[PDB]
RNA sequence: AUGUGGAACGGGGUAUUGUAAGCAGCUGCUGAGAUUAAGCCUUUGUUCCCAAGAUUUG
RNA sequence: AAUGCCGCGGAGCUAUCAUCUGCUGGAUAACGGCUGAACGCCUCUAAGCCAGAAUCCGUGCCAGAAAGCGACGAUU
RNA sequence: UGGACCCACUAAUAGGGAACGUGAGCUGGCCUACUGAUGAAG
RNA sequence: GGAAGAAUGGGCCCACUGUCCCUAUCUACUAUCUAGCGAAACCACAGCCUGGGGGGCCAGGCAAAAUCAGCGGCUUGUGGCA
């Protein structure tokens, strides 16, 4: 599972993918597992399952409402040991509901949460940060 | 809107909080205390190992916040007796002790020094004259009465407090038959009851206390009972070695470096607290043990502290003693 | 060849590390696991449960060998001072800082020869050679960076990805000394490293994985006999 | 373990501060929110006065181990020691470079 | 499974040990609570339990005996709708005794009012001429504005 | 879906229209509004009949859509042509009831009283239910179709499959029980094995599905299935006549049946003992049978130790069980003192990393650094 | 309403800014200077203040 | 220079942008039964009893009658 | 429930009433309540 | 985050922003008090709620002064005809 994670990457919104499946920018349309909540726009960050449409890439792979797993966030949240981290950008992977993702590699650092939480993701990972 | 529960919002009639609820008599069980009554100073953040069993973060290291409650030895002064009736609890009657600690003597006066400090004193006497009145008295508490409350104050003078006025209130003693409570009220007259007596370092206690005032509904100033609210830590100011975690050793004390915000330096029995409590600094509070019986592995798990921070509050501090503070920085003029 | 899961996962890859004379297990999760771990190779060969910076992911992240282990650098010095106190003295453990720090799915290391990812810094190179005492080659497998996640590497054989040519898998094999099979494991799934893990005498696969693929695996690895 | 900051090269507690990684899988930590701006400005440590770099550089200044009862004990008083003997140097140095 | 799966395992492991005396109490005790249903329960299921109390308690008695300007109306072709408009009704014959539905060929008579049957505003009583080929002036039986349906009896 | 009643279904159509739609409306409101209220309550119920009427025809499956093997079995066992005419009158039923639905709510738009809608209410209601109580029949041939489609099997004509067929009660039955892990019951009683029974079974790293037929409308239904099936006839001949059919006649009706058991591998079995003789009596020869029938059908050593040439979950669930067993890495430790093993070390003290400046050589470095103290001191 | 009393100041500790003015010769003074409780901590520091006025009370 | 412009900026305020905590006993409905007549059988029911729902009522939580009350200190 | 009959989450996105629902909360085609704050008095 | 309700604005796109998520903080004034000055509308009599015939009637619930501040007022699930 995953703890309380600071939440900062609500619905329309552009974030950018960084494998090699030829995708570029990623647009968010809907959040999985989200509550009823009234008046308040679900969100995504590291490790979490949403989903979006490839706005750049290839025009095959677009067009498609997929579900994608956020790699990397601008926010700064805290872990639970007790440090706050933020990254540089906002990162993303192109990922089936199976939980398996159509590149075969991954650019920069990669945050621990989301490689533990998605072993495969951390078999695709070169770089755990 | 809020919780209807907590309706009315009005401000708290009794600045200091009030143990409505106790824990039930057992007489198989000892003699034991249920209550104690500390004072709020300030918060820090320590970091500890998390031995959660079958959880993610399992043998580990965990940062948790933290509350620093110091909590002087209060001075038991008097028993009362409650008689159960139809009506509820009665008080039947109450005795008290001999040299009577000087603040207590300010909580019954407006205005101490004006007054010429006739409070108690032919009680005094009468029990100086003759000792069997008051022993009458006590036949009538271990034989008629059913509940028995010890009177206990907070013993001001060793805090760092601008109040000189003593916090007197009343603690169950549940254990033992009624003259077994009497009897031990006796033996522990005039005396001090020190926070180990109660706490073990880990148990479960529930956090009492007047909220803090966010002025005008009402906004803040109301009665609250926290529950859970593991102890960390029952620390011995008085030792030296209070803080000394045995991971670290790093010889400390508790108190911030340049002092509690708005509160100083923090001398004698502490208690530590995980998350917060209800009321702002230099606030009394009020302790029980958990009403509840419960055995659930976030109250039954034991700790061990790693380190904890005894860095400078106010402001962005960075340093944790001088000691370990000089040899980092360049040798400066003075 | 012992087909189990990890958790509710077959991919015992990523959640663990198998060497030819020591395991790495997870801490806090299914202790399954580290029983079956120990039924199987824990007599003959230690097995450490413990976690490299407080993560699952030991198994993809570290890489190593029956003579050197390497971890990353971010990995604590508490748990640096726990593994050496589990491990044995003549196993050596050294601490990696370089641009990699999945140095399990970066390069996969057998007891003799050792590939790596070209990307590999020279000092983390001449590291690992002093440390795991093998020849390590910088190259790609597959035209995949994560050639020790793509691919696995034994004593007795070797794994590649379906879709590495029958050159490139002729030449890697004669390179690496020992024979190759590119295929996939866990019913069809692309990363043999995460995948499967095989030991000089023993291998651990998934329980999701297929009997044709054990059976190949068993057979390409020598592990019948 | 309490790491040194990238700009204010100072003690940094764990809790307090905040880590940053860079695309290069290089993370630098900052002691403070002072300094993590520092840095996130540019500004050189060499080229600041309350930064150790210019302190030092301005003539103003793997293998884990098996443990052993002996070996720590000693090491305690050793590091006490040496602290003792390292702070007499830097007072000498201040008067040196006083007069 | 395959099959009727459940009747080889009964064949193969037996009854449930305490279905069969389980039943006859059940099948005994019924009668009271039968009647301790009818003192209970109120509303749209009690009153669904009374005539189907009733209904199978006649039935039992006859085994053991045994033993703006618009028009309101619909009319055949003020403002007349279209869905209102008929031309077919389900003429029922009285010698024959069958009932068919025949196109309304035309209106001989509207009871009601002259205007009504210069109108053709099918009423009941109305008569109405329809074709008898097939098989002449027939008398509306029923109200065609309530029932929904041009009834009628030859 | 299961099958309701057709009293049943009508109750539960009525009853949930009256929960879900309010039941209050006063007289002295709007015409609109109660022409409104009418309306909905006619919609609601149209609605409901639409769905359960939809939900039949999407569990309703198509005859043609479904392979030649499970087509021609339905067909046999469920008479497909009585099955198609069925759906058909009640699909009739369903379009019948939503014109006479959208006749109503036209109507009710008109409506001009609140009696005149009351009586457009029943009528609409009188008039669905005849159309329901009239589809009767076709609720019960439906649940008996659906019994019959649950208890059926799934057939895998795609996957390597072994059809034992030939004379009743001749050990084919019992060699499919002892090849595969299914146990279909035997009797003396002729055709006991009414229905075919498929047992999955492994051999040679490859799944074999063992399907059981009939002994030669059962007779049709196992025809049917060896017509279009990729699998191996399995005849087997009482070679002792122990089924009590004669050698002879156990020859003439497979070569009559050899039409089906044509473009497959045939295996002529002499029960009761490619020709393979199987004595049914002593159960030897199943495991030869079956796999003939199968395969008709088709510098880096390793360092091993020598204690690999030669548990822990148990231990948890004793002590506290998971979740409440705490593993303690001290014990697993190769510290040479076991007092060390099981105690703490000194993390970091006076601002400094004792763990990460404390080496073995520490302890005579120590001693001559204070040599060396002592020396510049002096 | 005479005290480990109160107060105003000041010292120390703690903190923010960034190394002053000036002396000078970028460097030294100088990781300085300034601010630091007005809702920070402490006071053997100097000073004065007070064993006070009115009102209602069986 | 009506807080000229810019950087940092403690203390305060606030942050589902930061953290902590959020129970446990009875009586019940549906319903499952037991004993048992009515009714020499039978029967969860009639006299009775047992089990059982996020239900009900208490436990805890907050207010504390400003015309409810008690113990206790002094009382010009 | 979030967005223009729809398309996704979610455990579901139940039906109503306040007879001109809440148009003297809302838009388009003095006194008495309630909340708080004091309060003389046996 | 960037239209989900300041930028310089530029060429549907791009940029921009508390429109929104989701509000938070500050300053000033008003508000507030004190001193002084000081109205008018309006006024049968007044003022606690449920039910029955509204605030005055009947039967109930209750009921403690003086005040300050924010602020309301029959119908349902079953067609008709022969």
């Amino acid at each position: 599972t995953k703890y309380r994670m600071t939440l900062g990457l609500p619905v329309q919104a552009i974030m950018n993918c960084a494998d090699n499946s030829g995708a570029k920018n990623l647009y968010i349309v809907s959040v999985f597992g989200t509550g009823a909540r009234l008046n308040r726009l679900p969100a995504a960050s590291c490790g979490d399952m949403v989903l979006a449409t490839v706005k750049k890439g290839k025009p095959d792979l677009r067009k498609k409402i997929m579900p994608a797993i956020v790699v990397r966030q601008r926010k700064a949240w805290r872990r639970k040991d007790g440090v706050y981290l933020y990254f540089e950008d906002n990162a993303g992977v192109i990922v089936n509901p199976k939980g398996e993702m159509k590149g075969s590699a991954i650019t920069g650092p990669v945050a621990k949460e989301c490689a533990d939480l998605w072993p495969r993701i951390a078999s695709n990972a070169g770089t755990v940060v | 809107h809020g919780s209807l529960g907590f309706l009315p919002r009005k401000r708290a009639s009794r600045q200091r909080g009030k143990v409505k609820a106790f824990p039930k008599d057992d007489a198989s069980k000892p003699v034991h205390l249920t209550a104690f009554l500390g004072y709020k100073a300030g918060m820090t953040h320590i970091v500890r190992d998390l031995d959660r069993p079958g959880s993610k973060m399992h043998k580990r290291e965990i940062l948790e916040a933290v509350t620093v409650i110091e909590t002087p030895p209060m001075v038991v002064v008097g028993v009362v007796g409650y008689v159960e009736t139809p009506r509820g609890l009665r008080s039947l009657t109450t005795v008290w002790a001999e040299h009577l600690s000087e603040e207590v003597k300010r909580r019954f006066y407006k205005n101490w020094f004006k007054s010429k400090k006739k409070a108690f004193t032919k009680y005094a006497k009468k029990y100086a004259e003759s000792t069997q009145s008051i022993n009458r008295e006590l036949e009538r508490i271990k034989k008629y009465c059913s509940v028995v409350r010890v009177l206990a104050h907070t013993q001001i003078r060793k805090t760092p407090l601008a109040q000189k006025k003593a916090h007197l209130m009343e603690i169950q003693v549940n254990g033992g038959s009624v003259a077994d409570k009497v009897e031990w009220a006796r033996e522990h007259f005039e005396k001090t009851v020190d926070i180990k007596s109660t706490f073990e370092q880990n148990e479960m206690i529930d956090v009492i206390g007047v909220t803090r005032g966010k002025g005008n509904g009402n906004a803040g100033y109301m009665h609250r009972t926290q529950l859970n609210s593991k102890i960390y830590r029952i620390g011995a100011g008085d030792d030296a070695k209070n803080a000394s975690t045995d991971f670290d050793a790093t010889e400390k004390r508790i108190t911030p470096m340049g002092g509690f915000v708005r509160y100083g330096v923090v001398e004698n029995d502490f208690v530590m607290l995980n998350g917060a409590t209800p009321g702002p600094v230099k606030r009394v509070l009020t302790l029980r043990k958990s009403l509840l019986t419960h055995t659930s592995r976030k109250a039954l798990e034991p700790v061990s502290l790693k380190w904890i921070d005894t860095a400078s509050k106010f402001g962005h501090g960075r340093f944790q003693t001088p000691a370990e503070a000089k040899q980092f920085l360049g040798t400066l003029k003075k | 060849a012992l087909r189990a899961q990890f958790e509710n996962s077959n991919e015992i890859g990523v959640f663990s590390n198998l060497t030819n004379s020591y395991a790495l297990v997870a801490l806090g999760g299914s202790e399954n696991f580290y029983s079956v771990f120990e039924a199987e190779l824990g007599d003959v060969v230690p097995v450490v449960h413990t976690t490299i910076g407080g993560t699952r992911i030991i198994g993809r992240l570290t890489c190593g060998n029956r003579k050197g282990l390497l971890v990353p650098s971010s990995t604590t010095d508490n748990e640096l001072q726990h593994l050496r106190n589990s491990l044995p003295d003549p196993v050596k453990i050294q601490r990696v800082d370089e641009r990699l720090s999945a140095l399990g799915n970066i390069v996969a290391c057998n007891d003799y020869v050792a590939l790596v990812h070209p990307d590999i810094e020279r000092e983390t190179e001449e590291i690992i050679a002093d440390v795991l005492d093998v020849e390590v080659f910088r190259q790609t497998v597959a035209g995949n960076v994560l050639t020790g996640s793509y691919c696995a590497l034994s004593n007795q054989g070797a794994l590649v990805h379906p879709r590495t040519s029958i050159q490139e898998q002729d030449e890697l094999s004669s390179l690496l000394q020992v024979p190759l099979v590119a295929g996939t494991i866990n019913r069809g799934s692309d990363v043999i490293g995460a995948g499967l893990v095989v030991n000089d005498w023993c291998a651990f696969a998934g329980l999701d994985t297929t009997a044709t693929e054990l059976a190949v695996c068993e057979s390409i690895f020598k592990l019948q006999d | 373990r309490v790491h040194t900051c990238y700009f204010c090269s100072g003690p940094v507690y764990p809790g307090h501060g905040i880590m940053f990684v860079r695309n290069d899988s290089k993370v630098f930590r900052f002691c403070r929110s002072k300094c993590h701006k520092n840095f996130k400005m540019k500004r050189n440590p060499r080229k600041v006065a309350w930064t150790k770099a210019y302190r030092k550089a301005h003539g103003k200044e793997n293998v884990p181990v098996r443990y052993d009862r002996n070996v720590i004990a000693t090491t305690l008083n050793a590091m006490k020691r040496v602290s003792q003997v390292h702070a007499k140097r830097e007072r000498l140095f201040y008067k040196k470079r006083l007069a | 499974p395959q099959n009727e799966y459940i009747e080889e395992s009964i064949r193969k492991h037996g009854r449930r040990f305490d279905h069969e005396e389980r039943k006859r109490k059940k099948a005994a005790r019924e009668a009271h609570d039968a009647s301790l249903y009818a003192q209970k329960t109120r509303g749209i299921k009690a009153k669904l339990y009374q005539e189907k109390r009733r209904k199978e308690k006649i039935q039992m008695k006859k085994t053991i005996k045994q033993h703006k300007r618009m028009i309101t109306k619909a009319t055949f072709v003020f403002i007349r709708p279209m869905a209102l408009r008929q031309k077919k009704a389900n003429v029922t014959h009285k010698e024959l005794g069958v009932t068919m539905q025949l196109p309304i060929i035309g209106v001989k008579k509207n009871p009601q009012s002259p205007t009504y049957t210069q109108l053709g505003v099918l009423t009941k009583g109305t008569v109405i001429e329809v074709n008898v080929s097939e098989l002449k002036y027939a008398q509306i039986t029923n109200n065609p504005e309530l029932d929904g349906c041009v009834n009628a009896l030859l | 879906t299961p099958i309701p009643d057709v009293n049943t279904f009508l109750d539960v159509v009525l009853s949930r229209t009256q929960r879900k739609t309010p039941t209050v409306i006063r007289s002295g409101f709007k015409i609109s509004r109660i022409r409104g209220f009418y309306g909905r309550k006619v919609k609601f119920t149209q609605d409901t009949i639409t769905e359960k009427l939809d939900s039949i025809l999407q569990e309703f499956p198509k005859l043609n859509d479904i392979h030649p093997f499970h087509a021609d079995l339905l067909n046999i066992l469920y008479d497909r042509d009585h099955l198609k005419i069925a759906l058909s009158q009640l699909s009739t039923a369903k379009h019948l009831v939503e014109n006479v639905a959208r006749d109503y709510i036209r109507l009710l738009k008109y409506g001009d009283s609140l009696y005149r809608c009351k009586q457009l209410k029943r009528a609409a209601l009188g008039r669905m239910a005849t159309i329901i109580k009239r589809q009767k029949s076709s609720l019960e041939f439906l649940e008996q179709v659906r019994q019959h489609l649950s208890r059926l099997p799934a057939i895998d004509p795609n996957t390597r499959t072994l059809l034992v067929c030939g004379y009743p009660n001749v050990g084919k039955s019992s060699f499919m029980n002892k090849v595969t892990r299914a146990q279909v019951d035997v009797q003396p009683y002729a055709f006991t094995t009414k229905s075919l029974f498929v047992g999955h079974f492994d051999y040679k790293y490859l799944r074999w599905q063992v399907i059981d037929t009939p002994g030669i409308t059962i007779e049709m239904q196992s025809i049917t299935a060896m017509a279009h099936l990729r699998s191996a006839v399995l005849y087997f001949m009482d070679l002792s006549e122990m089924c009590g059919y004669s050698v002879a006649a156990q020859v003439k009706l497979y070569h009559s049946i050899k039409p089906l058991f044509a473009n497959k591998v045939t295996i002529l079995v002499l029960n009761k003992i490619k020709v393979v003789q199987t004595s049914c009596v002593q159960d030897i020869g199943v495991m030869d049978v079956r796999t003939t029938a199968c395969e008709a059908l088709l510098a880096r050593p390793a360092c091993i130790p020598d204690s690999v040439k030669t548990l822990a979950r148990d231990i948890e669930a004793a002590n506290g069980g998971a979740g409440v067993y705490n593993v303690e890495l001290r014990d697993k430790y190769i510290l040479q003192d076991p007092s060390w093993k099981y105690d703490r070390m000194p993390e970091l003290l006076d601002g400094k990393n004792v763990a990460d400046f404390v080496d073995p050589e520490i302890e005579a470095k120590l001693l001559a650094l204070d040599e060396e103290e002592e020396r510049l001191e002096r």
